[PDB]
């Protein structure tokens, strides 16, 4: 079954580690669809940034793709 | 450089 919908007010009520977990559980599968091997690394990189921006990325496929693309470029240069 | 995220495992990047 699908994970539940995440809103700003819901996210805001949770402890800091829990907010990152809420965001990560939703980001990971979408990122993994794009980059099966780097998914874990990409997701951890993205979780470094602000939760309200991460929530926006979850609400806008275009926004998530753009961020993923930058993270991959960075990882590929390092590897 | 940040810890990888693994579904269903507590992320160690902030805890």
């Amino acid at each position: 079954g699908p994970l539940g919908s995440l809103t700003a007010s819901m996210l805001a009520s949770a402890p800091p580690q829990e907010q990152k977990q809420m965001l990560g559980e939703r980001l990971f599968p979408l990122i993994q669809a794009m980059h099966p091997t780097l998914a874990g690394k990409i997701t951890g990189m993205l979780l470094e940034i602000d939760n309200s921006e991460l929530l926006h990325m979850l609400e806008s496929p275009e926004s998530l793709r753009s961020k993923v693309d930058e993270a991959v470029a960075v990882l590929q240069a390092h590897q | 450089w940040p810890p990888e995220f693994h579904p269903g495992v507590p992320w160690k990047g902030l805890q």
